[PDB]
């Protein structure tokens, strides 16, 4: 779950 | 007087406030692009999502975000976007921002299939704090602050959360009893603010759903953030 947010968290 | 070990916080945070910031080339649409109800939503829906990057970006600098729960961080990211994106946008149309073309932006939003009872309270929202001649500090401010609420559902450590806005709260009324001696109830105010803006977050919720039935077209990313199938 939450694929976008997470992804934008760790980049 | 503020501290030292504040006016350093204040920095770092007024520094995010204004490091990202959404391209000309989208937000010129406000102008350029015709003014129809399906091109008036399309460029506010590319608003939003853009900004949801920047709010994302924004917040991971706040300090102490990142030693929080994985899990807590996207409550308050899923929590706090809408009520970030009102102040942002009421900031806007509040210091009639240039890249905002306030009149223009406003006509994409009173007819972008937005309901009426939804759209006067958004722009009464929108009058009403204007009139608070608010400082980018203070927007800046409120803004971490609406970010960091601890009171945000699906929260686990909401204990962690008050310790990171305790801080700013601070800040914020340091700098309200420096800068408005005179009006004391100013930083209550500014609190106010806190509360309607969760009232909008129903309202909200019930857009989406309205314009979802519609076969209106999101993003994966606001679907993500807003919760919608
Ligand atoms: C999905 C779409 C259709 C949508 O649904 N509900 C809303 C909505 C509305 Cl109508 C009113 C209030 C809150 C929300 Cl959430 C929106 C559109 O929501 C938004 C969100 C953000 C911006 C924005 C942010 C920053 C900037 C900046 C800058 O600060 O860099 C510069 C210039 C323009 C900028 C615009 C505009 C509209």
């Amino acid at each position: 779950d939450h694929q976008l947010l997470r992804y934008l968290l760790d980049k | 007087e503020l501290t030292p070990d504040q006016q350093t916080l204040l920095h770092f945070i007024m520094d995010s406030y204004n490091k990202q910031r959404m391209p000309q080339e989208i937000t010129n649409k406000i102008l350029k692009e015709e003014f129809s109800a399906e091109e008036n939503f399309l460029i506010l829906t590319e608003m939003a999502t853009n900004h949801v990057q920047v709010l994302v970006e924004f917040t991971k600098k706040l300090p102490g975000f990142q030693t929080l729960d994985h899990e807590d961080q996207i409550a308050l990211l899923k929590g706090s976007a809408v009520e970030a994106m009102f102040l942002r946008s009421a900031e806007i149309f509040n210091k009639k921002l240039p890249s905002g073309h306030s009149d223009l932006l406003e006509e994409r939003i009173r007819n972008s299939g937005i309901s009426d009872e939804y759209i006067t309270p958004m722009f009464s929202f929108y009058k009403s704090i204007g009139e608070l001649k608010m400082t980018q500090e203070e927007y800046a401010l409120l803004t971490a602050i609406v970010i960091l609420s601890p009171d945000r559902q699906y929260i686990k450590d909401r204990e962690a959360v008050e310790k990171l806005q305790e801080p700013l709260l601070d800040v914020l009324q340091k700098l309200c009893k420096i800068h408005q001696p005179e009006n004391p109830q100013h930083f209550a105010c500014l609190l106010g603010r806190l509360t309607e803006l969760r009232t909008f977050n129903h309202h909200h919720a019930e857009m989406l759903m309205s314009w979802r039935v519609n076969d209106h077209k999101f993003t994966p990313l606001l679907c993500e953030i807003w919760d919608v199938q």
